[PDB]
């Protein structure tokens, strides 16, 4: 229980990260922290409901990895020759 | 399985090791750039995952029988289709 | 319990605060590895042991290593310089973060749960039969996801 | 770690200290041997890490049956999840490597550090795919269970010979080659420490580390096996060695790592179908016959 | 099994494409998609439940439509990089999985399965395409995070990660909201819709076709599985409808206007969720995938990178049947009788009113009447005097495609008593 609240606080912290971070990689990082908050909550509740939540959290980790591969791949691809990685440098597409 | 004491012991061990590290330090007081090194880093972060799944099988394996083995086989073959791809694609 | 727990969770929240605060990408990521270490600690303390070791090995060991290789292979900590600040946003980001915190705290209040399960320290000996068993479909699907993921990532780079 | 006793924390800490200083003096001796044979925040922090996590995880390695460290325990820490701990501590020294690379601020300081970092990671990872196969047989991740399994059923390299080959070959190829005055000293120290650690690990896993059929003396046996593989390591060090890493990665993956996990599935099929354990004695014998007899051409 | 066909073809084609010419791989992916689809048609009314995997009416219809989107999108993309078909197969299977389970975590895996290769498909390597991929990816990953935390809170408030679990008080609600965030984002419902215009305008056009049809389809299939509460449902609806049409007014570019149109349309579709009828939603999405698919095929035959509305004008003279089919599409997307789109809209509205959501319903109807501004501004624009406009007058493939799929529309406008009898359990 004491942990669950820390999980929520962490997720919030990650949200703050995403909203605050100026560069792509670091926004992505803040997202990773959020994911981890979720994982911790999954562990606590697994400890309440019996272990399926651990397998869950592990699958979650795997998934996270996959999207890290693709996401960093994208970040590198788009910004390789291009200059500074600040994500607001791409504002061409306007509503 | 293991008594919880030995994780604490692990941590203590870490403490000693770190302190000694600090000690030795104080005796010190006495284009294409990403591609390769990215691809072969990403594949690390994938094989770590693979193995992270293979370990739970390797322990409870004979208990899981031919269907368990079949599962681990399928899994392995999928991921190796991936690796075989980025191998046949080439990495340099 | 609370003796270690206080220090552990404080260190957790502190670490997260750092990873979202530090202006050095290397330093940030690094702080996140500290986070993952402590997190694997907490997992161990939460009878999820194998998950903890995978937490060090995959998440701390491997993933943020890829992050580091990437921020080092472009440029880290010198990317944030630009000064298109939007500092009217910082208290709004902070406020919205506090809101997304408050809502979760609210939803978690009044929860009386039996956190007493026999979940015999997250060992892979007990994890396995579930994984290659009731979880085998999700496992295999995940495998496929990894394959497709690598094909994407490679095709997402592919110079020439 | 049920059936295996627990020492008071003071003793664990003291034993740990002893092990660290012993590893250090061992390293000192080693360097002296090879030399008589040849006759800002991160800059500081990085080698600290590489030394810390190198020193870590020599402790799991059991030096004798319980009670035999004068009433106590030959090991430092025992751990149910034995083999994952090793992996975990091994990643982080490498962390230290590439980090120190970034620290310098020079091209190729970084780049090179990334080359060695990546390669060490590669082969270190290869060791895991190697170790799956014999874990299948033991059915435990704990090193004491592994060792004692070699006491009863006998020396794992007899059952997992291919895995033994890739383990030995890889862990040995690690030894091969590719202000700043102290930095290199600290790093090399960490590296050698890792080397003697491997020189202990190879016997502990695939052979019967300590735990001989005959004489059954606790320490001296492990010390001798260690001295053997360590000798081979120093021989690798003194002559220098070149692999240059384009061919080392290719060889590593393209041969060793597929082979390691292909063998894993073979022993997996065997354990799942329960057949005997004999089929792996036979297989390892045969694979040895090929992978030796085709060398002697 | 459809899943079997998809898996087989994907894994096989991955390595086979090294030994096959890109074109041959296109033939492959086409055949595979077609076979999956055929396997679906042959088991209509089978319900096949395996593990967390479950093929019922919903999975059947929605993966039928999704596979149709995959089929059409593959048709148009001769450009040789075998992955630019492979990834479509990957995505396709993923969307199937997404539509085929109540298991939250497998659902997440399916979401990544379909949305990861799409981040890649947003790359015609155009500078704007890269922007699209980046936005889609970041916002996507954040949404993912929310959906995951929602799953963890669902497993919080109940012992399961399966939807259909009884459900508590507050924590259960918070869980459903946190799920609706990610799922809603994936279906372009407000206020989770921001990515849609930039991504549709930025991505290569056939890819956008694939998205606006298949993705939305699977997304809604997965939304049927959620117990979506009346309040949240109302919010999502009202916002999506209003923002959809009203913002759609200001659009001077075709693709982006169609994105906003898709936001409003998601808004209308959500009404079916009020009862969660799924017979209504199925029909609606049949008409929608048909007409939208058509519209985007036509918009493909003009320009892949981007299309200004002026380009649409004079289309009739150039090709009479593409002009007519495009007009028909615009009218069916308007929801004007006697076209199938009107029946879909009616069938969703029907569930809204049946549920007793009157204010929401009316609002939707008012702004739907507003939407007649821009749907006509295209369909009519078909007959205007041609500005100098790019036009590659298509193969028999695409012409017969747009024409047939178009005819289907008013065919079901006159006779919805053809397909509607069984978009249900299959009887
Ligand atoms: C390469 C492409 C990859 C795509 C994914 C393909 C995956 C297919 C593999 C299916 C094996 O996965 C596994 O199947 C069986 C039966 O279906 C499941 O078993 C479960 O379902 C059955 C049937 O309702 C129940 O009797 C049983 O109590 C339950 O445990 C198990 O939970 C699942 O985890």
């Amino acid at each position: 229980m004491s942990y669950l609240l820390t999980s929520a606080l962490l997720f919030a912290l990650g949200v703050y990260g995403v909203l605050t971070r100026r560069t792509a990689i670091l926004v992505f990082l803040s997202i990773e922290l959020m994911l981890n908050a979720a994982n911790l909550s999954l562990v606590g509740f697994a400890r309440a409901y019996g272990l399926d939540g651990q397998v869950a959290a592990l699958m979650v980790i795997a998934v996270a990895a996959a999207e890290v591969a693709v996401g960093l791949g994208l970040i590198v691809a788009i910004f390789r020759h291009r200059e500074s990685t600040a994500v607001d440098d791409l504002s061409e597409l306007r509503g | 399985m293991a008594p919880i004491q030995e994780y604490v012991g692990t941590l203590i061990y870490v403490g000693v090791a770190l302190f000694i590290g600090v000690a030795a330090l104080l005796v010190g007081a006495l284009k294409r750039f990403p591609v390769h090194f990215y691809v072969v880093a990403m594949l690390f972060i994938l094989f770590d995952v693979e193995v992270a799944f293979l370990w739970p099988y390797a322990v409870s394996a004979g208990g899981l029988g031919l269907y368990g083995f079949l599962g681990v086989l399928a899994f392995t073959l999928l991921l190796f289709v991936g690796f075989l791809y980025e191998w046949w694609k080439g990495v340099m | 319990m609370s003796l270690l727990e206080g220090l552990a969770l404080f260190l957790l929240l502190l670490s997260g605060v750092l990873v979202v605060t530090l202006r050095n990408a290397i330093h940030a990521a690094l702080a996140l590895i500290l986070n993952f270490l402590v997190l694997a600690g907490v997992y161990v303390a939460l009878d999820a042991r194998f998950l903890g070791f995978i937490q060090v090995i995959v998440y701390a060991g491997a993933i943020v290593v890829l992050f580091l290789f990437v921020i080092m292979l472009l440029f880290a900590a010198q990317g944030e310089i630009g000064f298109d600040p939007l500092v009217r946003s910082r208290p709004l980001a902070a406020l919205l973060a506090l809101g997304v915190a408050g809502i979760l705290a609210a939803g978690l209040w009044g929860l009386d749960l039996a956190f007493t399960q026999d979940l015999k320290g997250g060992l892979p000996q007990a994890l396995g039969p579930l994984l290659y068993g009731d979880w085998l479909f999700v496992l295999l699907a995940v495998g496929f996801l990894l394959m497709a993921a690598t094909v994407v990532a490679v095709a997402l780079v592919e110079p020439g | 770690t049920w059936s295996y006793p627990v020492d008071p924390y003071w003793m664990v800490a003291l034993k740990a200290l002893l092990v660290v200083v012993g590893l250090l003096t061992a390293f000192a001796f080693m360097t002296l041997i090879e030399r008589r044979l040849l006759a800002r925040f991160l800059f500081v922090l990085a080698p600290l890490i590489s030394v810390v996590f190198a020193l870590l995880a020599f402790g799991l390695i059991p030096f004798g049956p319980p009670g035999s460290f004068f009433g106590y325990q030959p090991w430092v820490i025992n751990l149910d999840l034995g083999i994952l701990y090793l992996f975990a501590v091994s990643e982080l020294a490498v962390y230290g490597i590439f980090l120190s690379g970034w620290a310098s601020g020079s091209k190729y300081s970084l780049l090179g550090s990334l080359r060695s970092s990546a390669s060490l990671i590669s082969y270190e990872l290869g060791l895991g795919l190697a170790l799956l196969a014999p874990v299948l047989l033991v059915g435990s991740l704990n090193l004491n269970d592994i060792v004692n399994w070699q006491k009863e059923h006998g020396w794992l390299f007899l059952y997992a010979f291919p895995a033994f080959l890739v383990y030995l070959i890889a862990s040995m190829a690690e030894a091969a080659r590719t202000y700043s005055s102290i930095k290199w000293a600290l790093f090399q120290m960490a590296e050698y420490i890792h080397f003697i650690t491997a020189s202990a690990l190879i016997p502990t896993l695939f052979l019967g580390g300590w735990t001989m059929p005959v004489l059954e003396v606790p320490y001296l046996w492990m010390f001798l096996k260690i001295a053997f593989f360590l000798f081979f390591f120093i021989w690798i060090r003194a002559t220098w060695f070149r692999l240059r890493y384009d061919q080392l990665l290719r060889f590593g993956w393209g041969f060793l790592f597929p082979l390691a996990l292909l063998w894993f599935l073979v022993t997996a099929l065997v354990v799942a179908l329960d057949l005997p354990r004999t089929y792996l004695l036979y297989l390892s014998a045969l694979s040895f016959l090929v992978l030796l007899g085709a060398v002697l051409y | 099994m459809t899943l079997a066909i998809l898996a087989v073809f994907s894994v096989a084609l991955t390595l086979l494409g090294f030994v096959l010419p890109p074109q041959g791989v296109k033939r492959a992916t086409l055949l595979g998609l077609a076979l999956a689809l055929a396997s679906l048609l042959l088991t209509w009314g089978k319900p096949f439940a395996f593990g967390p995997y479950a093929v019922d009416g919903v999975s059947q219809v929605f993966t039928l439509l999704a596979l149709l989107g995959a089929l059409w999108t593959v048709g148009l993309v001769r450009s040789g990089r075998f992955e630019f078909y492979l990834l479509v197969l990957y995505a396709a299977l993923g969307m199937h999985l997404l539509a085929s389970t109540r298991h939250l975590l497998l659902m997440l895996v399916a979401l990544e399965a379909l949305s990861l290769p799409l981040y890649a498909l947003a790359t015609w390597r155009r500078g704007q395409g890269l922007e699209a991929a980046l936005k889609y990816f970041l916002l996507g990953a954040l949404a993912a995070a929310f959906f995951l935390y929602g799953a963890a809170l669902f497993y919080g408030a109940t012992g399961s990660l399966v939807l259909g679990a009884p459900g508590e008080g507050p924590l259960y609600a918070l869980a459903l909201g946190l799920l609706l965030v990610g799922l809603g984002f994936k279906a372009a419902l407000a206020p989770f819709h921001f990515w849609t215009p930039d991504v549709y305008q930025g991505s290569p056009t056939p890819v956008v076709l694939f998205m606006a049809t298949s993705v939305k389809a699977a997304a809604f299939a997965a939304l049927l599985r959620v117990a979506a509460p009346p309040e949240a449902l109302a919010l999502l609806v009202a916002l999506s409808v209003v923002v959809g049409n009203l913002a759609a007014l200001a659009q001077k570019e075709a693709k982006r206007l169609l994105a906003y149109s898709s936001i409003a349309h998601a808004g209308y579709m959500a009404l079916a969720l009020y009862t969660g009828n799924a017979q209504a939603l199925g029909f609606y999405l049949l008409t929608y995938v048909l007409a939208t698919g058509l519209a985007f095929a036509v918009l493909s035959q003009i320009s892949p990178d981007r299309v200004p509305l002026e380009a649409l004008r004079g289309l009739y003279r150039k090709d009479p049947l593409l002009g007519l089919a495009f007009l028909v599409a615009m009218l069916s997307l308007l929801g004007l009788p006697p076209l199938a789109g009107f029946w879909g809209k009616y069938l969703a509205f029907a569930e809204a009113a049946r549920a007793g959501a009157w204010g929401v319903l009316v609002l939707a109807l008012v702004t739907s009447a507003v939407s007649a501004y821009y749907y006509l501004g295209l369909g009519l624009a078909v007959f205007a005097r041609p500005e100098e406009t790019p036009f590659r007058p298509g193969p028999p493939w695409a012409r017969a495609a747009v024409v047939a799929a178009g005819v289907l529309l008013l065919a079901l406008g006159l006779l919805p008593g053809l397909v509607l009898p069984a978009l249900a359990a299959g009887g």
